[PDB]
């Protein structure tokens, strides 16, 4: 009623005529927000143990630092992490248009990450499946090669190797995020695709579909009851399907939304707390392990792998 | 004023009006400001205090206690008060004891109805609180198992339905 | 009657609206 | 209102959205430009010819 | 009314109540849509769950999945899964080779 | 039909007829997500499979 | 713009009165056409080689 | 055509209508053909380009 009519006493009781059409369009909205505070618990809240981070960031040669939290700043956010969060109203408000704040704030959201990294740095996956059982960082990353067929010696030969390897693919994380024109234009789309939903919305506002004036006091007494009112039901049409098709297009929008959702949480359980055996789900090549990082509106992986290289010809034989 | 009619709340403005300017408007072309045809100043119009209103109640099962919150305002202008983020929450006793989040307010803040009961507010609780060591010379190897059995429900279907036009 | 380019020039406040920082 | 809004005396436990408010004003400012110009009817009626 | 006048406010009549018929449509197409996301799933996890075992996190039960059983219910499906969990670790000394 | 009739019987095509193609947006749209689910599934099988 | 008011230049000057409806109608039809020719690539497009 | 307007190419159409019949229409009850008031030619009536 805000948004159809306003403070205009006179429209308000007319609008009563159509009664259910205001409750069939506050539903729909309202179930979508709820669901919008779901989304992120089944992605995110994927266990009931807050760990705390380890007060040390380099483990067997791996560095972490740049993937685990940042004490000194207030935010308390990791170096990759903070840039995530920096590379992504009256007007509506007054016209009954408004925003409704998460359940789960950015400080919480960054609590189940946390929680998650340590599990993964210190345990390994088995705490994703009952108890956290401490563990070595290179024997975990000895059994992440005997999952790709890679005997476990390779590792250890060549620890040192691996280890630097590991160190320049993630320095090079931010260099990809902060100067790529469209690092994250998956988050931002969403952020713009609903901010002009909503312009859209309140610029209609100034139609007249088919009324001799847009504005609903000035022809309410320019003209008799009996005749003004035939443009009361027009304004009212026109409005009033204007938040109709709004309401129907968030409908559709939220769909694709749960469809995302339910796939990052599905790679969180199988990508973070596991191993992949599943062909370019975690990434390009062989799956090692992945490491899961917070963004406005959206989560963010960081998939390691194992690629093989320098091919040499041998010539084979079936048997012996 | 002048044959330009509304209504609201007329403010001081601070909106740099062109000497041939008599009122202005908004970025979805509705006014908000005009000129005193007398006085010759200009009246920021702003509507009169409103916000959505939320009921946060217990089932009335067990009582008939409510609180109210007042969404988009804080507690100066809606004439046991807290503010949260939401907007201003009147009949909610805040207290510092955290808890699993029961009825959802918004910002990290839920309500329930506890202890002689009444309505409290608190900051949710994320799980429980844990360590995992990190070392390089300590695995940890379970000796013991249980067999578990879980449930988990899906929908298939819904109900069908035709309609003769 | 030498004719000229009127380039860019012509144009003229069409109302007696406030407005700022904004395209109509 | 809550029950009403619900169309039912059982409320169940949780958060409703029940309707807005607001101040509803009954006052009413009318302004005008001084009128000035007073039409010169002294010459019509308060002439000495 | 007139006829010339009373059809046009029974025009009126259809096309309003006819609208409503389409918000009705509209909205079964789309929780149909939601609907066969889950049963999509629940397909999935009876081919994976039930006629084998599962290498997936948390895709059949938290925990090692080692078997699963459906049962039926109103309008849906419902899978008892049985997994394995390890418990009552003990603290070893270790090394990477000997 | 003269001008301030014409426009009442033509006002009635034009809302008439924006009906019409709203619907097909809106239900081409539905549609649109059918399809993008299972090209979603066929690249997971190119990938898998 | 054809599918309402056709070739009627009188009709064509009242959907203005309306608001931007064919915008976002053309808006919406867009957005459809560009997905379309993603899940073609996504699906077949898995070399680079 | 006597009285009946609007803007197109007319050509000659291969359409035999019977005696009593002025005009065809197509599947949107719009014409798309008119028989010519003097020389009983019958038009074939094609939007412009
Ligand atoms: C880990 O990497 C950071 C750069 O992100 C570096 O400043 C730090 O010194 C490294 N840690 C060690 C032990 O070298
Ligand atoms: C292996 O042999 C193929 C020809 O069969 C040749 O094209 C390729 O370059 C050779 N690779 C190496 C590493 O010699
Ligand atoms: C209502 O409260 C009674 C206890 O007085 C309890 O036995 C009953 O199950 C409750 N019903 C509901 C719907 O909560
Ligand atoms: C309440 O809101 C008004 C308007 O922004 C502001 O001036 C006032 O200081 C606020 N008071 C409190 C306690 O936040
Ligand atoms: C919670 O603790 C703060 C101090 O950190 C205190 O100022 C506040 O009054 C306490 N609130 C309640 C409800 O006890
Ligand atoms: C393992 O736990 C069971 C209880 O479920 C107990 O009966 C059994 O003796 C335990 N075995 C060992 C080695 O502790
Ligand atoms: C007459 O109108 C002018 C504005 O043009 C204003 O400045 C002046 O004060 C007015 N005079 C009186 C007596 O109000
Ligand atoms: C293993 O050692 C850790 C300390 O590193 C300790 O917290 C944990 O309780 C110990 N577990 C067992 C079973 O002794």
């Amino acid at each position: 009623t805000m948004y159809i009519c306003g403070d205009s006493t006179e429209c308000s009781n007319l609008l009563l005529q159509y009664g259910s059409f205001c409750t069939q369009l506050k539903r729909a909205l309202t179930g979508i927000a709820v669901e919008q505070d779901k989304n992120t618990q089944e992605v995110f809240a994927q266990v009931k143990q807050i760990y705390k981070t380890p007060p040390i960031k380099y483990f067997g040669g791996f560095n972490f630092s740049q993937i685990l939290p940042d004490p000194s700043k207030p935010s308390k956010r990791s170096p990759i992490e903070d840039l995530l969060f920096n590379k992504v109203i009256c007007a509506q408000k007054f016209k009954g248009l408004t925003v409704l704040p998460p359940l789960l704030t950015d400080e919480m959201i960054a609590q189940y990450t946390s929680a998650l990294l340590a599990g993964t740095i210190c345990s390994g996956w088995t705490f994703g499946a009952g108890p956290a059982l401490q563990i070595p960082f290179p024997m975990q990353m000895a059994y992440r090669f005997n999952g790709i067929g890679v005997t476990q010696n390779v590792l250890y030969e060549n620890q040192k190797l691996i280890a630097n390897q590991f160190n320049s693919a993630i320095g090079k994380i931010q260099d990809s995020l902060s100067s790529t024109p469209s690092a994250l234009g998956k988050l931002q789309d969403v952020v713009n695709h609903n901010a002009q939903a909503l312009n859209t919305l309140v610029k209609q506002l100034s139609s007249k579909f088919g009324a001799i004036s847009s504005v609903l006091n000035d022809i309410f007494s320019r003209l008799d009851k009996p005749e003004a009112e035939v443009q009361i039901d027009r304004l009212i049409t026109g409005r009033l399907q204007s938040l109709q098709t709004y309401v129907t297009q968030q409908l559709i929008r939220a769909a694709e939304i749960r469809a995302s959702a339910n796939l990052a949480a599905t790679k969180m359980s199988e990508c973070v707390l596991g191993q992949s055996k599943r062909v370019d789900f975690c990434g390009k090549g062989y799956h090692l392990m992945s490491f899961p990082q917070s963004a406005p509106h959206g989560v963010v992986f960081l998939h390691v792998t194992y690629v093989p290289a320098q091919e040499k010809n041998f010539t084979t034989a079936p048997a012996i | 004023f002048n044959g330009l009619k509304g209504t609201g709340v007329l403010t001081e403005s601070n909106k740099k009006f062109l000497p041939f300017q008599q009122f202005g408007r908004d970025i979805a072309d509705t006014t908000d400001a005009v000129r005193d045809p007398q006085t010759l100043e200009i009246l920021d119009i702003t509507p009169c205090s409103f916000g959505g209103v939320s009921v946060i109640t217990p089932g009335t099962n067990t009582s008939n206690q409510v609180a109210v919150l007042y969404q988009g305002v804080n507690c100066t202008e809606v004439p046991n008060v807290f503010q949260t983020r939401a907007g201003c929450l009147i009949g909610a006793e805040y207290v510092n004891n955290s808890y699993e989040c029961d009825i959802p307010i918004g910002a990290g803040i839920c309500a329930s109805y506890q202890t002689s009961q009444s309505i409290i507010a608190y900051t949710m609780s994320l799980g429980a609180e844990n360590s995992v060591a990190c070392s390089n010379n300590s695995i940890a190897i379970p000796t013991n198992f249980t067999i578990s059995v879980t449930t988990e429900i899906l929908p298939v279907s819904m109900t069908k339905t035709s309609v003769d036009c | 009657p030498a004719y000229t380019n009127s380039f860019t020039r012509g144009v003229y406040y069409p109302d007696k609206v406030f407005r700022s920082s904004v395209l109509h | 209102e809550t029950k009403c809004t619900l169309k039912s005396f059982t409320v169940e436990k949780g958060i409703y959205q029940t309707s807005n408010f607001r101040v509803q004003p009954t006052e009413s400012i009318v302004r005008f430009p001084n009128i000035t110009n007073l039409c010169p009817f002294d010459e019509v009626f308060n002439a000495t010819r």
